[PDB]
């Protein structure tokens, strides 16, 4: 029943630099206090235990310290292998996980290696058409996708999906999803993708002619 | 060696129950505790509860006491979850946890973790995914994808040539459509010199639906 | 790591104590402590017990709304105030660390790792009396032609706690200290002796050092030939 | 807010031995054992999920099923020999701490030892406070079984007679001691006087007398 107050909710810091968390709580805690690692779409991983006591397999860099109400995590210097949710857990009394902090790495801009993606004539066959836009491994997170259907800009018929921050060149990866009837989609010839990226002098677009 | 296996991703429908499994291995069961803990989405890990596996004793959490009831078979080394009264809230991915106690320090620790359990609280019938290619028309790299469209509950596993292509592969998480379907896209960028002389194939697999395809593109 | 507790003597019927129990080597307050008592000849009996720093509390059935527990976390002291004393509260009282609270987890798990010395409580109604000191003259009859028995008789007393040292702890090596009589006075009578050179028996001087803490009597009594 | 336990149990050196105890908070908690030796602090030796602390033998081992927990000792030893109390937690009401009525553990009834006998007559400064106190020290034995007779020169004394009942050594014998109290016109009227220590038969006779 002990609350948990963990600051900060997000962080984004170069590779090298000394990311510091802190974890308070409601009430005195006597030191029974643990640190995990949650890597994008993956399980819980234990680091630290009882403030300061780190597990068999973990690296160096990973430390905690505190005592009482104040806790303090450390990584000494930060990796591209660190993007991660990082929580803090209570076990004094009861069990209380922390909020958690969104620890990306902050780096140089990368510009987005732009695909456009034709409805396959399978697809077609059942009445319906879906045009896929690639941006393949960019930095920051921030892309504009602008749909052009013959110099027409088209907005509510897309939808876009981001990908976590990559394990080893720490980049994102974003598909926006245009969709269309086999009716709607015959009556058109060009179709764009124009790609708005800080990693861009001017904005790019790939596109293609049915046919 | 010591290995903390869980049951397969499921879909109930809302006011019904659900019972997941967490398979010990590599490690004697009776001699740790095991929790449960519930990962709502997007948001923070909430512990649920704790078996002491060797004689039985639960410590449940005061708002979900009453709905969790956790259950443990030391003959079959696995321990179960029982959550009923399924709400849209507790739509989320569960967690084992195995609570070992340290000699040395004289503590106990929450050390490994299970692989996690999906459970979708939905009423929409179990559908498998339409898988279409992702070719363009006519640089250096080239973008190949599949289009893992139409499909419910959550979630889909693409592999690319049986798991051997790794680098450069992107799935991309679901979006959900207004069909109340889900649709993901996983693409992966190869080069051209490559490209022609090596065959390309997705390995889409949807385990509710017992969907399994292996689409080549081309 | 120690526990030492101080406070247990002789008490009238009905009167009260008064029992101190002093923590070292760790930190008191993040532990649950407890008092369990032993009654002469008979096995260990719970009294008390009191979590973390809570404060939650726990008193036996016998002991119910006549002893209280307390503890001063800044001193690193646990208390136990006994009220309306009857005879049969006459036990040695220890002070255990229970290493886990009632109200944390693994409290099923938990178990008194460091103890007391315990301190010895007597109900009656008898009054306190101090111990007669009187030198046992060498011997040579055991254990060998260079070596002889020497000792010191703690004659008539009153409670049992007697504690004998020889030459201020220096000499440990032979010392028996044999249990004590109860007399039909109803008073204890205690002796120790030591096995020392026939040869040193001119040369070095021998001391015992003789401690009746509830009469705060303490005799330092020579041997001599 | 009850656990019962065997009030005596006997081994054999070498042989293995399990104390059990039984008890309602057995099933939701887990005992805990504790040694204790003739005025001797207890000493903790088996807890939770068979767990001993650091210098306590391969010996012990803590075994659990149900309502009943079981402490056992393999290849039993002499400096085993003493009282075993099991202990539980409860956790069910204003009740935390559960003991047992003991067991007074006895190994092999062998080997025999003979006792060494000391006789100190009154000192002079006993005699001056107008008190004769003769001391009879018996040491190193086993059984436990000691019959001491006061016997002036030749006439036996059973009146102002004093004598231990026999307890337990560091060595694991037994000691016992006998007074003997008389007025300085009883001492010095003697002709000397005798203490005879009869155990298992054989008899030790030292006398003193004032000179
Ligand atoms: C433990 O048990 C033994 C055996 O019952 C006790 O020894 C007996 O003591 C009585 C006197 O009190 C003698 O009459 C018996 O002959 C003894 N028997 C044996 C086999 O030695 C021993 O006293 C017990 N220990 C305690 C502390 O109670």
């Amino acid at each position: 029943d002990i609350q948990m107050t963990q600051s900060p909710s997000s962080l984004s810091a170069s590779v090298g630099d000394r990311v510091t968390i802190t974890c308070k709580t409601s009430q005195d805690i006597n030191k029974y206090m643990a640190w995990y690692q949650q890597t994008p779409g993956k399980a819980p991983r234990l680091l630290i235990h009882y403030t300061s006591a780190l597990q068999p397999g973990i690296p160096s860099r990973f430390s905690g310290s505190g005592s009482g109400r104040d806790y303090t995590f450390t990584i000494s210097s930060l990796q591209p292998e660190d993007i991660a949710t990082y929580y803090c857990l209570q076990y004094d009394n009861l069990w209380t996980f922390g909020q958690g902090t969104k620890v990306e790495i902050k780096r140089t801009v990368a510009a987005p290696s732009v695909f456009i993606f034709p409805p396959s004539d399978e697809q077609l066959k059942s009445g319906t058409a879906s045009v896929v836009c690639l941006l393949n491994n960019f930095y920051p997170r921030e892309a504009k996708v602008q749909w052009k259907v013959d110099n027409a800009l088209q907005s509510g018929n897309s939808q876009e999906s981001v990908t976590e921050q990559d394990s080893k060149d720490s980049t994102y990866s974003l598909s926006s999803t245009l969709t269309l009837s086999k009716a709607d989609y015959e009556k058109h010839k060009v179709y764009a993708c124009e790609v708005t990226h800080q990693g861009l002098s001017s904005p790019v677009t790939k596109s293609f002619n049915r046919g | 060696q010591v290995q903390l296996v869980q049951s397969g991703a499921e879909v109930k429908k809302p006011g019904a129950s659900v019972k997941v499994s967490c398979k010990a291995s590599g490690f004697n069961i009776k001699d740790t505790y095991i929790h449960w803990v519930r990962q709502a989405p997007g948001q923070r890990l909430e512990w649920m509860g704790r078996i002491d596996p060797a004689n039985g004793y639960t410590k449940y959490d005061p708002k979900f006491q009453g709905r969790v009831t956790i259950t443990a078979d030391t003959s079959a080394s696995t321990a179960y979850m029982e959550l009923s009264s399924l709400r849209s809230e507790d739509e989320a991915v569960y967690y084992c946890a195995r609570e070992g106690y340290y000699g040395n320090y004289g503590v106990y620790a929450m050390d490994y973790w299970g692989q996690g359990t999906l459970v979708t609280v939905s009423s929409a019938s179990t559908k498998g995914p339409s898988v279409f290619p992702l070719a363009p028309c006519s640089e250096s790299t080239a973008a190949l994808g599949c289009l893992v469209k139409d499909y419910f509950p959550e979630p889909v596993t693409v592999s690319w040539n049986s798991g051997a292509l790794t680098s450069g592969v992107h799935t991309f998480p679901a979006v959900l459509q207004s069909s109340g379907l889900y649709s993901l896209s996983s693409v992966v960028t190869v080069p051209s010199s490559s490209l022609g002389t090596k065959t390309y194939t997705c390995n889409v697999d949807h385990k509710p639906s017992n969907t399994k395809v292996d689409k080549r593109v081309e | 790591v120690q526990l030492v507790e101080s406070g247990g003597g002789l008490v009238k019927p009905g009167g009260s104590l008064r029992l101190s129990c002093a923590a070292s080597g760790f930190t008191f307050s993040s532990y649950s402590m407890s008092w369990v008592r032993q009654a002469p000849g008979k096995g260990l009996e719970w009294v008390s017990s009191i979590s973390r720093s809570t404060p939650y509390i726990y008193y036996a059935d016998s002991v119910k709304g006549r002893f209280t527990i307390s503890r001063d976390n800044a001193k690193n002291s646990l208390y136990l105030q006994m009220n309306s004393l009857r005879a049969e509260d006459t036990a040695v009282y220890y002070c255990a660390r229970d290493l886990w609270s009632p109200d944390s987890n693994y409290y099923d798990q938990s178990a008194f790792d460091i103890w007391g010395q315990g301190t010895m409580v007597t109900v009656s109604s008898a009054s306190t009396k101090g111990p007669s000191v009187f030198p046992l003259a060498p011997s040579s009859k055991s254990t060998s032609g260079g070596t002889a028995a020497l000792g010191c008789l703690v004659k008539d007393y009153f409670p049992e706690p007697v504690t004998v040292s020889w030459n201020s702890g220096a000499l440990t090596s032979g010392v028996h200290t044999f249990p004590a009589v109860l007399q039909s006075s109803g008073l204890y009578s205690l002796s120790s002796v030591v096995t020392v050179p026939s040869s040193s028996l001119g040369t070095q001087t021998y001391i015992c050092n003789v401690n009746h803490k509830p009469s705060n009597t303490k005799v330092d009594k020579k041997v001599e030939p | 807010s009850e656990l019962t336990q065997d009030p005596a149990v006997s081994v054999a050196l070498g042989q293995t031995v399990r104390i059990t105890c039984q008890g309602d908070s057995l099933r939701s908690n887990y005992a805990s054992w504790y040694q204790q030796k003739p005025g001797q602090a207890p000493l903790l030796v088996i807890y939770g999920k068979n767990y001993r602390p650091s210098g306590i033998p391969d010996r012990f081992s803590g075994s659990y099923s149900g309502n009943t927990a079981s402490l056992t000792i393999s290849g039993a030893q002499a400096e085993d020999e003493a009282d075993y109390y099991c202990n539980s937690r409860d956790s069910s009401g204003d009740h935390p701490v559960v003991f047992g009525g003991g067991t007074n553990l006895t190994v092999l009834g062998q080997p025999k030892a003979a006792p060494s006998v000391t006789l100190f007559p009154p000192s002079s400064e006993e005699l001056q406070a107008n008190k004769a106190t003769l001391v009879c020290l018996i040491s190193d034995f086993y059984p436990g079984a000691v019959t001491v007779a006061w016997k002036a020169d030749s006439s036996p004394v059973k009146a102002g007679v004093e004598t231990t009942t026999p307890s337990k050594q560091s060595n694991n014998k037994y000691a016992a001691s006998s007074y003997l109290s008389l007025t300085p016109e009883q001492w010095k009227s003697h002709r000397s006087y005798s203490c005879q220590v009869t155990h298992e038969g054989s008899t030790v006779e030292k006398t003193v007398a004032p000179t």
